[PDB]
């Protein structure tokens, strides 16, 4: 244990073993200056949760910490050899080096998850 | 063959801009009571293996943190009573009775008609004022100085402008980073950062000079200035060691309470028991000449061995940045530290720095509001710290090693900076995207 | 737009149900309010939106719709209505009024 | 066999009420910067097969946006001098120098005594008060007609007036459906519904009978009322064409700051460099033909083609309602528009309307409060577009076919509703349930 | 693609393919009176997809777009044919003439969850 | 039926059979007094649901009123027999001597869940 942010700059397998730690922090009067602040703070938290967690929810990996998904990883995005990215790279650089292919990915995800769910649809029918 | 497969709660954080809640540990100006009880023991968390850009200077949290003061110093005059009915004809005279050769003129002993609680009848009464509240019509006639340009409040005399610690604090889903490293020269990466929940006691001290009360440098002297070849931005000195300032004001001052309306009384200042002497600081000589000496040594880096660097004492201008201004137990000081940065530098004692108070205070330079202190009954006494400078260095020809500074301020971000300069805002992302051998079922 | 009522004048006996009509030229939506003037006395509103009673009448009175034909209807007739009804739409009322008297 | 499946995100609408935010593209009336900025690519979706019904009366954007600009136009003047020391006897004497024919006795030269910085002193000032301001009391003495009844508060010289346009966007889970159908009266279905995330550049002009700077009809002139056959109801006419209309204030006018304590300044006027002219609006007379001539064309078909259709001017009221007032460059104008609604129709030049100018201006009509707007420096003069009609009709002998029409206004929701005309706020409910042969496990 | 509400004028099969376009639009300063409308702006539409989010997860359907479960057709509530139901019927007439009954689907959805989760219970310890 | 904390006094078994109703009410103007009570009120409540969820969904039982976990028990928290558990006792009172060791069997859900998602990768990828 290491707490909040503890595997900043771990590898990625190690960082990945406590998503928990970090994953747990991301939640948790007058009309004051101090307190229109705390409400302000406070709504914007409980938003950015909640777009986090419907963002999850749409590729149907809602509750999962650890999720996996039907569209394949095209190199264009990052050809990196896997045993070089999960124990000699962390999580910053990562991001650092996919921030322009996320929105795509994202869409992706989405219509993966709805293609699936139909095709499970229409199993569970017949 | 790879597919891509998400992950939640990754350590990832973006630089951000967020609202940041107060949290602390008599009433008081800054509402401290309104922050949230911070927890006793806070979690402070050491992220190694990290390197993360910092920059104080363009740091959101001082331009924040600045506009909570401002809004804190409005609302906190607010419900107080407004002294627009002082603004009459004065009849002052000199306090020429038990005065010493310096204290000559200081004082005004002024006289005028005041409305009472009858509307229609009116009141004749006295009040002191110092010279710098009141300036001449053209005994005498006078008028308190900012009836002509603004509109005079009296702070309520029963909030306290002593500063609390207070702790800014970001809601859940951001992360406030602090810089441990001890030779942060105020911007690069930082090699040793660290998150915590937020910010450790920040005290708002007010003053232009010298810095009061701040926070010491861990390992040595540090000067932090954004483009230090810049003549104009203005140098931030931090004290490794702290030197001790004491103030006083030696007059025995009454506080006279002269009723003006229905439920507002306006506090006067009444007749002085005993002598009356001048308001003065005092610094340690051998203290002070040390502490210049480690700053100066540290100076030698940013310019060279072989120059001179020479303190001369602030250039012109108006009295809050000409002169060492601050609040000590309810009164404002501007004092005049000349015998501070006097001395040049070639590769018991105690100075005495004469003070002068003013009651008329307007800070913030807010356009028709002044502020005016109440008097402070008995003789105040302030230990304060001496934890940094605000130097601004001046331009010279080509043929001149001798680096002149003079202390600055005014703005007081550059105070404040001073404090939020190893902190930083980020913005947790939690989701991430990786390639894996597992494909959902 | 003209307004046209029927019959100029009836006599009804205690407790009698009498109905009034109101005829409008156009289509005038349900707007046809109703009022009732006791001799010598002010004009006072009976029934607005041509269904709906005033604060203060009682539920014996009644109003309908019937395409641009308007009745209102009245139920175990009693002393105090006696007088005159006039229905209003817009600024525009009936000539004459319908007048109402025991029999 | 049957079973029920339940579905998320179905498009699936229904009429709903919310509170609408403000977002737009110099401190303003409408706090503009307080809008969240608007995307520079505005999302519209076009919805077909989809056929939805709509009522501008009973759309309660009208209602909140009305309440929206009252809260901003009472916001605008809380930190803003009260002129509460100005109801005080005044000595007006008719300015006659350089003035024209009709010019006679609409401004006033009125001189008064005046509180001073000092609240002892006091000193004699003098001003330019419109006829329209002022009220003698029974040179003759005069005061604000205000005094009787209301207390203003100086509008600040600072806040420009100018309509910026400002979009009302619904939050997450509301949609506002904007109906594409040119030839949409208002009510009843709409075949072409499409979508947009919220409204386009709406600017809320103050005027009475003239809509100025408004939208467009985007095929013919088209009138829309609620109940036509009611004689009461506003005919809100939009037109196809723009007609320009040009006006100034021809004085040159000066803005004179007079000091009336701490702080409080006000702005009074001073002398007419050289001959003083009455405001006028200039409408072009062929085009002003041409868009009544379109007007009675489109408005015959909603009564008869034999019908007689005359235009008159307003019968009578407050100033506000029987002129045309607007606010240009910061100064109200009353326009009196007898000219336009002057013709009578059966099956280069300019229409000069002399206007007549206002200070004290109480718009909203609020019980105790009113605005002085501070005089405006220089020639002020605006470029407007005609936009729209307010007009009222009269009921007739029901022997005539002489329909005749004069203009209204006076409620301001009359003259919004042009705008928010095509819109409407819908709530979206994204559950469904329909039955299915899916089955749980 | 079409956008939010893109296929409202289409098909029940066809709004049905594209659900998530309109599920993700569903979530996304001073007291001054544009600040607090856009406060109880932002509050309205968080609670607004909380409470969705909350009907889903009672019925157990939490993160599924299109959910299917185990209570039968009363077949009271519409008698119409599934082709002509999928084929020739948009979602707006279908909401529209089964609003009166939706309490009762609600409640069986509710009482059906339930007790399928405690007979997976029951099995599951036995 | 009994309504909101109907069973708030019933057995344990009786309690468990009605948890929907109990589940549902846990989430269901100017700037006067009781307009910012009633908006702070409503983001309260929002934050106490969303609390809980979050609780759930880390233990992997977002969407489940009843699930079942990988922690064995202690019998130090409490050894009392099954039966007398969930025949003879209420809600409140087991509440009531378990007050101190939730801290520590909400860590070991959270590590088991985690700890369980993560075995799961390995499983489906091989
Ligand atoms: C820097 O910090 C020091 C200590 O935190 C400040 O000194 C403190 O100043 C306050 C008032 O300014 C003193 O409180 C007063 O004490 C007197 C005598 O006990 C009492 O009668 C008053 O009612 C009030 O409580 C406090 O004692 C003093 N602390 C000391 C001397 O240790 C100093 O003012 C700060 N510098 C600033 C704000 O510039
Ligand atoms: C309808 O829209 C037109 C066009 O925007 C408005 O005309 C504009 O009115 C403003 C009023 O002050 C003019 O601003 C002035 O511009 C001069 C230019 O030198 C400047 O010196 C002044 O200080 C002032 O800012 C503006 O020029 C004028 N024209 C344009 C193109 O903006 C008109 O006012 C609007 N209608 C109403 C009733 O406001
Ligand atoms: C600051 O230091 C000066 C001396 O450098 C102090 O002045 C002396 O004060 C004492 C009273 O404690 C007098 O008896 C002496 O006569 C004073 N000497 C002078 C005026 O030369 C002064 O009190 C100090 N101020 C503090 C400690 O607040
Ligand atoms: C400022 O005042 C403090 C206390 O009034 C001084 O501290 C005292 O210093 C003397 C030496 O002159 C010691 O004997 C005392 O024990 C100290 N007392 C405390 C409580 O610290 C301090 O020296 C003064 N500093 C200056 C520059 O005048
Ligand atoms: C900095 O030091 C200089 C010189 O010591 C000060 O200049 C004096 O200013 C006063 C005005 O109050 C004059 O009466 C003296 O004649 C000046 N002395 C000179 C020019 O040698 C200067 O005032 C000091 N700065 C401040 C802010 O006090
Ligand atoms: C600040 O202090 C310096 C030195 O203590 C003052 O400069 C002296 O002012 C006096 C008063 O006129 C002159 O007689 C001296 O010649 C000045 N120089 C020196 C070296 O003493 C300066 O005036 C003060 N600033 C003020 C009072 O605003
Ligand atoms: C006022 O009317 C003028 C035209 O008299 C508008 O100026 C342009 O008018 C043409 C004619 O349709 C439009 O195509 C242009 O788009 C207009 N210009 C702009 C910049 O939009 C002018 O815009 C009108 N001002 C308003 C409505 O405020
Ligand atoms: C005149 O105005 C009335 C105002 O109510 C209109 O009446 C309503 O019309 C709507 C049309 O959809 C009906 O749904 C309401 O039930 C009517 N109610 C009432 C009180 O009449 C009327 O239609 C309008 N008609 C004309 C000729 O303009
Ligand atoms: C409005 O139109 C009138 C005329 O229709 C203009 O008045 C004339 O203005 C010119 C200068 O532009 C003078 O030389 C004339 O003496 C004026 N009177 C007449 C009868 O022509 C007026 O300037 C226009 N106002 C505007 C355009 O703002
Ligand atoms: C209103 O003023 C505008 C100019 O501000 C007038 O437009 C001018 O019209 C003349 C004659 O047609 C042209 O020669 C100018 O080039 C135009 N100036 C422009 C377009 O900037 C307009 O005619 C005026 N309208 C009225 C009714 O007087
Ligand atoms: C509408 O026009 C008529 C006539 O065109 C105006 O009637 C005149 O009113 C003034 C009072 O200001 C009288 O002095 C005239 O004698 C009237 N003329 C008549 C009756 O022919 C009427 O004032 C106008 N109404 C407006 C502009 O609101
Ligand atoms: C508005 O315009 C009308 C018409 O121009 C004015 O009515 C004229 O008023 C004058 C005296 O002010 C009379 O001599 C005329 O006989 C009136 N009629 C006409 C056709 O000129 C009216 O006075 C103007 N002002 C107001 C306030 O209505
Ligand atoms: C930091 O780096 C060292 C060496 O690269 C590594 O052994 C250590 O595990 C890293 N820190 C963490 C928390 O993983
Ligand atoms: C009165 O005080 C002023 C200080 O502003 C001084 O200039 C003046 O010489 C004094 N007069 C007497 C008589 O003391
Ligand atoms: C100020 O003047 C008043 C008389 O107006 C006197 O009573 C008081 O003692 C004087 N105060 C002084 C000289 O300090
Ligand atoms: C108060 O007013 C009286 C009235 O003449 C005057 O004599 C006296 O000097 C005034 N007192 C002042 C100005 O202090
Ligand atoms: C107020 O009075 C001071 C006195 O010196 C003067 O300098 C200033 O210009 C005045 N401000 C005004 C008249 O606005
Ligand atoms: C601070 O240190 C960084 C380290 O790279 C350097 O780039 C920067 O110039 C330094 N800033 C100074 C010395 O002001
Ligand atoms: C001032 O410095 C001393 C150390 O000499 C320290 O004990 C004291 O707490 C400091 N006072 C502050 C920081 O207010
Ligand atoms: C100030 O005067 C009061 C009497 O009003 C006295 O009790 C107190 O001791 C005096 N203070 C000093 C420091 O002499
Ligand atoms: C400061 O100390 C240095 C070295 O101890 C000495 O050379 C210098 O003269 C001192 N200056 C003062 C003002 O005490
Ligand atoms: C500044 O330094 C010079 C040289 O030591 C000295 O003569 C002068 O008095 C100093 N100024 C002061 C102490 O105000
Ligand atoms: C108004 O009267 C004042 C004198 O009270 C005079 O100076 C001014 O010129 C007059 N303004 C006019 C006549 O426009
Ligand atoms: C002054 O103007 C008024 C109109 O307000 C008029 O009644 C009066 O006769 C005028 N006096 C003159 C022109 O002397
Ligand atoms: C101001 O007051 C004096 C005092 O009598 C009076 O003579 C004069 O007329 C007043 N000026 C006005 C009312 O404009
Ligand atoms: C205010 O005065 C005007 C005349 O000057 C009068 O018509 C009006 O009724 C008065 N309003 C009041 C007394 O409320
Ligand atoms: C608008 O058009 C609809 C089309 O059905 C019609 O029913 C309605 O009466 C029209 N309204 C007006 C004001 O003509
Ligand atoms: C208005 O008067 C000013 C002088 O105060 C002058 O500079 C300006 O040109 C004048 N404007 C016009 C349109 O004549
Ligand atoms: C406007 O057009 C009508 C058309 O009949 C005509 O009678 C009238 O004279 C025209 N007015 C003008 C051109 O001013
Ligand atoms: C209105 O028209 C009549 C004739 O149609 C004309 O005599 C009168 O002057 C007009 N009114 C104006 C132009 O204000
Ligand atoms: C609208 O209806 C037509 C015919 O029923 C259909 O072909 C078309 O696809 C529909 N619109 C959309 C967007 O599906
Ligand atoms: C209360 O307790 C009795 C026996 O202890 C039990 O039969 C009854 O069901 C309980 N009440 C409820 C509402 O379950």
């Amino acid at each position: 244990f290491l707490g909040f942010l503890g595997a900043a700059g771990s590898t990625m397998g190690a960082a990945s073993m406590t998503l928990t730690v970090q994953a747990r922090n991301l939640l948790s009067l007058k009309l004051t200056v101090w307190g229109i602040k705390q409400l302000q703070a406070r709504v914007l938290a409980v938003e950015r949760y909640l777009r986090d967690q419907q963002l999850l929810g749409i590729w149907g990996c809602s509750g999962k910490l650890i999720c996996c998904t039907n569209v394949p990883w095209n190199s264009s995005w990052s050809n990196r050899n896997l045993s070089e990215i999960w124990d000699n790279m962390t999580w910053l650089q990562w991001d650092k080096e996919i921030s322009n292919y996320t929105q795509i990915i994202y869409g992706l995800l989405e219509e993966s998850q709805n293609q699936q769910e139909k095709n499970e649809q229409d199993l569970l029918a017949l | 063959n790879l597919w891509v497969t998400v992950y939640y709660g990754v350590p990832v954080w973006k630089d951000a801009e967020t609202t940041l809640f107060c949290a602390s540990d008599k009433h008081n100006v800054w509402a401290t009571h309104a922050c949230v009880p911070t927890d006793p023991n806070p979690q402070e968390i050491h992220l190694e293996n990290v390197t993360e850009e910092f920059n104080m200077w363009k740091n959101n949290m001082v331009e924040q943190m600045h506009t909570d003061i401002i809004s804190l110093w409005d609302q906190s005059l607010k419900p107080c009573v407004k002294l627009t009915p002082l603004c009459v004809t004065l009849q002052c005279t000199n306090v020429t009775n038990n005065i010493t050769d310096d204290m000559r003129g200081e004082l005004k002993n002024c006289s005028f008609n005041m409305t009472t609680e009858l509307r229609d009848k009116k009141q004749k009464v006295y009040s002191l004022f110092y010279r710098l509240d009141v300036v001449q019509i053209n005994n005498k006639e006078y008028r308190l100085i900012n009836c002509n340009t603004s509109a005079i409040t009296q702070a309520c005399p029963k909030v306290s402008f002593e500063p609390i610690p207070i702790h800014y604090c970001a809601p859940a889903g951001f992360a406030i980073l602090k810089c441990k490293d001890k030779k942060f020269n105020g911007t690069g990466p930082c090699p040793s950062v660290s998150t915590v929940q937020c910010t450790h006691g920040i005290k708002p001290v007010v003053s232009t000079q010298l810095l009061l009360n701040g926070s010491l440098a861990e390992e040595e002297v540090m000067i932090r200035s954004e483009n230090i070849t810049n003549n104009a931005k203005n140098i931030l000195v931090q004290f490794n060691t702290p030197v001790q300032i004491n103030c006083t004001r030696p007059n025995n001052n009454t506080r006279k309470s002269i009723r003006i309306g229905p439920g507002q009384a306006f506090y006067a200042t009444g007749d002085i028991i005993g002598d009356i002497r001048q308001a003065h600081c005092n610094v340690s000589k051998a203290t002070w000449n040390e502490t210049l000496g480690k700053v100066v040594k540290q100076l030698r880096k940013h310019f060279g061995n072989n120059t001179i660097i020479r303190f001369a004492n602030s250039s012109g201008g108006d009295l809050e940045v000409t002169t060492h201004s601050f609040n000590c137990g309810g009164e404002f000081f501007y004092c005049n530290t000349s015998g501070l940065f006097n001395s040049t530098w070639i590769s018991n004692d105690s100075i005495t720095l004469p003070c002068r108070i003013k009651q008329i205070i307007n800070m913030w330079q807010r356009i028709g509001q002044a502020m005016y202190a109440p008097p402070i009954q008995g003789v105040i006494r302030c230990v304060s710290n001496i934890t940094g400078l605000i130097l601004t260095r001046d331009g010279g020809s080509t043929n001149s090693t001798t680096e002149t500074f003079r202390p600055g301020g005014g703005d007081m971000r550059d105070n404040w900076r001073s404090e939020l300069y190893k902190y930083k805002v980020v913005k947790i992302e939690p989701l991430g995207v990786a390639p894996t051998r597992c494909k959902r079922r | 737009i003209q307004v046209t009522q029927s019959p100029s004048s009836l006599s009804a006996s205690i407790g009698d149900t009498i109905t009034v009509a109101c005829e409008v030229s156009q289509d005038v939506g349900w707007a046809v309010n109703w009022y009732h003037q006791r001799p010598g006395r002010p004009p006072y509103n009976l029934i607005y939106t041509a269904h709906n009673l005033a604060p203060g009448v009682a539920s014996r009175f009644r109003g309908s719709r019937v395409g641009t034909y308007f009745t209102l209807t009245i139920n175990n007739l009693l002393p105090e209505d006696v007088g005159t009804y006039y229905c209003q739409v817009f600024d525009s009322f009936a000539p004459g009024g319908t007048r109402v008297d025991l029999r």
